[PDB]
RNA sequence: AUGGUGAA
RNA sequence: GUUCUUUGUAAAGUGCCUUCGAAGAGUCGAGUUGUUUGGGAAUGCAGCUCUAAGUGGGUGGUUCCAUCUAAAGCUAA
RNA sequence: GUUUGACCUCAAAUCAGGUAGGAGUACCCGCUGAACUUAAGCAUAUCAAUAAGCGGAGGAAAAGAAACCAACCGGGAUUGCCUUAGUAACGGCGAGUGAAGCGGCAAAAGCUCAAAUUUGAAAUCUGGUACCUUCGGUGCCCGAGUUGUAAUUUGGAGAGGG
């Protein structure tokens, strides 16, 4: 080759790259659990056995509990805004609990929500309020 | 909106208010430039369903080409040497006279900052979109390639030079079949 | 085609409302006046000729029968 | 030689009632970016420390109109004669007219834009009205129809 | 008192064998008639209300191998189906045509269908070919000399 | 396939030819060559030669009444 | 004359790329749930294959929703049909076991 | 000759219903 | 034959 | 894993009930002159002439039935 | 107002910010296109939807989420491999040319517009400039933009409310 012979002739060098051992043994990632019960001497499909977890959901072309507790272990283990906790401070001192003079009510319900509307943030209200 | 009464009136083409905008537009258009810029499409409707939005970096080029290769594709050949920085996205038809024929051509600037922002569009600044025209990647050049799906278009799907070497060349296992 | 394509109004409307302001093209201009002239034998024979097939002028020359109709009278 | 639906434009409102238009039309602006974020940023002030109604305001884009006419929720619509492609506002006249919705084809595309805090509008309308200007506005539509439409009820014909 | 028109009519889809029978048989008949384009089964009779044509000839087009020939007439007439593998002509026939009326029907109409009226718009007073009519195996033949 | 029907086509469809001119009518009725007799219907060889002399001989009918 | 000398060799290359997958989507199983589909022609319709997509249908009865389906990793298609009750039947049984055995991490 | 347009309309061409974004303050 | 270089 | 901040009558999802509900034209197609193919139902394309429809339109199967929704675009392996 | 002012259009500049050319070219995408040679002379078949030439890209390209294939107890984006198969089919049936659906596998991922009004408020973006935690954020000014930029929707429907 033309170019070639002159990056063997230069005294540049060549941008030597050793990459070939690290497209065998691919570290995982994406999982703590995993990570530390993972044999890299074992294949993938080998590893998935020996976990328990599933490697493939469909009927394989050709031939052939520790850990997954531990997941199962993983397993186991929203307020409202000042002006809306204030606009509903407003309502329920003026009616009380009539939703439907609440939502035919112009000066205080100013957006005409429904009566499934107020009373659903009213009961959100009384959790956090009395 | 309006798009619908353009969409409709722009069906009757022959009909006597189009008819008159035709033979002014291509009086018009002949004291013109061969390639020159329009500053709006005239007809917007169709611009919109070609993918026009009338924002900075959308450029409509209005071009003339000879009658009796495609013309359309000609056409936005023609405007891709003189604009070389935009991409050609879509062009369309919007007048004719008995010697020449007139396409508006919508143009996109991959170098203008309100394209490489919003998602619908920044597609076009990745370099596998330069010269779209130049390789029948526009509408009227995959038109013209065959491309599309059937009975019809069994021999030049994939590329027809592509399955021409496909089905003239042999291929042979390591353990012989 | 469950969503075959429905009447709809606002469509009908549109497209009867651009028939008219739009005028008549060169050729319907001359079949109108070959209708009440050489009859709709003749008519329908120029119209296949200049579009494609003789089932897109069956519906042509039948939309110009309501067309005319309905000027006249109403 | 021009097609009816075209030079139905260029018979246009004439120059007294264009003048009582605009004397209307010019007390409803929409307001502008500048007035607009000013009033947010007095807002902002007040109410995060210490009710309106619906504000009248003309409608311009032309979507827009073409929504409210067929709505129908337009009473008056102005019409610029002067459009880049004529053929965006040719189908108008005659949607108004087949609506009854009262309409004037106004001089000037850019006169139609100082009105509105654009450039140009091609059309504008006046959908809802302030209660004091409603006897004006009914009285304006009369006018109009009266100047426009009756004088020129052969504007569908005659080439 | 022969006065009739022929009218050769096609479906979407034909070529390279099938239009060499159609336009060579059209420019073969002067009283022929060359339309477009067909798609589908009742508009037929209305495509001969136009040109007052006493003939027809439709060839329909179904599997990718094979043919269809419809032949019919304009007012009632008993169509049969058909599965094959410009001067005044002379009409020769069968005695095996006049066995049955399954072949004496067909042998009326490919008289005066396939042949000639003798006031044709393009009738050339000159002679030059005859046209072969005979059944074997179930099926006719015709070769043009 | 019934013969009921097909007979009631030869009442409406059939034109009176006999009444007429062979002028006409111009078509030769060649009967009495039955053509089953032929030989060889695979090959193509007798087929070929029987149908070309029951089309020329069908001429020289014509050819009188000419 | 093309020669596949790398047919050893791209063994390898698929078998490394189904090893990074592996790595990337640790817990999950390389592929997506696929459906049971009856084959079509006379020839084959005694066969019955793995499909492309479930339906809309199908992960409806099952008990959860289509854009819900693709994150659990169920390969939904929106043009197949349920005309055969037996597929149907056979499909949303796979689906119902799916279910039972997947175990959904918390997103905290 | 205004033919279509001289048969003057009476309900909106729609029938979509009006959304409650164009009465609640905005 | 394709493409190129030269030329009283 | 470790925290710092999460707000606004904010952003969705799901089931039921109620009222509506627009989808690309000098394009589809038609005739013809060339090109494309081993293409028989000129396949595909281009040139030129004319040029549609909305309980629509395209493609296939023996009188119906099945199948998709063109004339806009993006996308890894 | 015989002033003046809106726009639209055409200009301008050694202004500010950019960008396109050329090289390489095995692969890919377009465009253009011979002849020696094969059947007997050569118009097709045949060299050949080749070579040369021209234009254009990338790490791949192209293709692609059906206006698809089918005729079945239906399949379901595309690409590639195995097979279908030297089969259907075409070819002075001859030099011969030569698919495709199904099936097995490789790899798998879907979505964005245009479409009917945000109309109780262009909710959007460019640029300049001032700062900041600078592949950017924020304030302010300017321009684009209603001849429609944002949000909401793409038939798998969807939206309005309850």
């Amino acid at each position: 080759s033309v170019r070639k012979r002159k990056m063997n002739r230069s005294s540049v060098g060549k941008a030597t790259r050793r990459n070939k051992d690290k497209q065998r043994k691919i570290n995982i990632q994406s999982n703590p659990i995993i990570a530390a019960n993972w044999d890299y001497s074992l294949t993938m499909a080998q590893n998935y056995k020996k976990l328990g977890l599933r490697a493939k959901l469909q009927t394989p072309a050709g031939g052939k509990e520790t850990e997954v507790v531990k997941k199962l272990e993983e397993l186991a283990s929203r307020s409202q805004s000042e002006r809306e906790e204030e606009w509903l401070e407003k309502l329920y001192k003026k009616h009380g609990d009539d939703y439907k003079k609440m939502f035919f009510d112009k000066k205080l319900n100013i957006y005409q929500q429904s009566e499934g509307d107020l009373k659903r943030r009213l009961l959100r209200w009384k959790k956090r309020n009395g | 909106g309006a798009y619908k009464y353009l969409e409709e009136l722009q069906r009757k083409k022959q009909s006597d208010v189009l008819r008159f905008l035709q033979r002014v537009r291509v009086w018009e258009y002949r004291q013109k430039n061969v390639i020159h810029r329009a500053a709006r499409p005239t007809r917007p409707d169709k611009a919109r369903r070609l993918g026009y939005k009338a924002k900075q970096g959308f450029v409509i080029y209005r071009v003339r080409v000879r009658r009796g290769r495609s013309l359309r594709a000609t056409a936005e050949e023609r405007v891709g040497r003189r604009a070389a920085n935009l991409r050609v996205l879509n062009s369309y038809w919007v007048n004719q006279d008995s010697t020449y024929k007139y396409f508006e051509v919508i143009l996109v600037d991959p170098q203008h900052k309100a394209i490489r922002r919003d998602a619908r569009y920044n597609w076009i600044c990745d370099p596998v979109h330069k010269h779209r025209e130049a390789r029948g990647l526009t509408a009227t050049g995959k038109k013209s390639r065959g491309i599309n799906k059937g009975h019809k278009f069994n021999n030049t799907k994939a590329g027809r030079r592509k399955t021409w070497k496909r089905q003239n060349t042999l291929s042979l296992w390591r353990y012989r079949k | 085609s469950y969503k075959k394509g429905a009447a709809s109004n606002r469509t009908k409307f549109v497209r009867s409302l651009v028939r008219e302001i739009a005028g008549l093209s060169p050729y319907e201009r001359r079949l109108i006046d070959l209708i009440r002239n050489s009859g709709e034998k003749r008519a329908r024979k120029v119209a296949k000729k200049r579009l494609g097939s003789f089932t897109r002028a069956k519906a042509k020359v039948e939309e110009m029968n309501n067309i005319i109709a309905a000027s006249r009278r109403h | 030689k021009v097609p009816p639906t075209i030079a139905q434009f260029q018979y246009t409102l004439d120059r007294n009632t264009a003048a009582e238009t605009f004397k209307l039309f010019n007390k409803y602006r929409p307001e502008t970016a500048a007035e607009k974020k000013e009033r947010l940023t007095k807002e902002a002030a007040a109410v995060a420390e210490g009710a309106s109604p619906k504000p009248y305001a003309v409608k311009y884009g032309l979507n827009h109109v073409v929504a409210l006419i067929e709505n129908k929720k337009a009473k008056l619509v102005l019409i610029a004669n002067d459009v880049d492609p004529i053929e965006l506002v040719v189908f108008l006249p005659a949607l108004c007219k087949k609506m009854g919705v009262p309409y004037a084809i106004v001089k000037g595309k850019a006169r139609l834009g100082t009105l509105v805090n654009q450039k140009t509008s091609a059309v504008a309308a006046l959908t809802e009205v302030r209660a004091e200007d409603e006897a004006a506005l009914a009285k304006l539509v009369s006018t109009i129809d009266a100047n426009f439409a009756d004088k020129y009820d052969e504007v569908k014909k005659h080439w | 008192m022969n006065k009739q028109r022929t009218l050769l009519i096609s479906s979407r889809g034909v070529n390279y064998r099938h239009r060499h029978l159609i336009q060579d048989l059209s420019g073969l008949l002067p009283h022929s008639r060359k339309e477009p384009k067909l798609d589908t089964l009742q508009q037929l009779n209305e495509i001969a209300e136009l040109y007052n044509c006493n003939n027809v000839l439709f060839f329909e087009a179904r599997k990718h191998q094979d043919l269809y020939l419809w032949l019919s007439k304009p007012p009632n007439g008993p169509t049969i189906k058909f599965y094959i593998q410009g001067s005044r002509p002379v009409l020769s026939f069968d005695q095996r045509f006049e066995s049955s009326p399954h072949y004496q029907l067909i042998k009326e109409l490919l008289v005066h269908n396939f042949g000639v009226p003798p006031n044709a718009r393009k009738s050339k007073p000159f002679i030059d070919h005859v046209m072969s009519f005979s059944i074997v195996d179930d099926k006719i033949w015709v070769r043009t000399y | 396939n019934n013969t009921k029907a097909m007979k009631h086509a030869l009442e409406r469809v059939q034109l009176p030819w006999k009444k007429h001119s062979f002028q006409e009518h111009q078509s030769v009725t060649s009967e009495t060559n039955t053509d089953e007799h032929i030989k060889d219907i695979y090959d193509d060889t007798e087929r070929e030669l029987a149908f070309y002399k029951q089309s020329l001989d069908a001429v020289l009918v014509a050819r009188d009444e000419l | 004359v093309k020669v596949h000398f790398d047919q050893a060799g791209k063994k390898v290359s698929r078998r490394n790329a189904r090893a990074t997958r592996a790595a990337k989507i640790a817990p999950r199983p390389l592929d997506l749930l696929r459906p049971v589909v009856r084959a079509p022609t006379v020839k084959y319709n005694r066969k019955v294959r793995a499909g492309r997509g479930f339906t809309l249908a199908e992960v409806k009865a099952a008990g959860l929703t289509a854009a819900y389906a693709r994150t659990i990793g169920i390969a939904v298609d929106h043009r197949r049909q349920n005309r055969n009750q037996e597929i149907f039947d056979a499909n949303v049984q796979r689906l119902k076991e799916y279910q039972s055995k997947i175990i959904v991490f918390p997103r905290n | 000759i205004d033919w279509f347009t001289r048969h003057e309309e009476v309900m909106p061409l729609t029938a979509v219903p009006e959304p409650k974004r164009r009465f609640v303050p905005s």
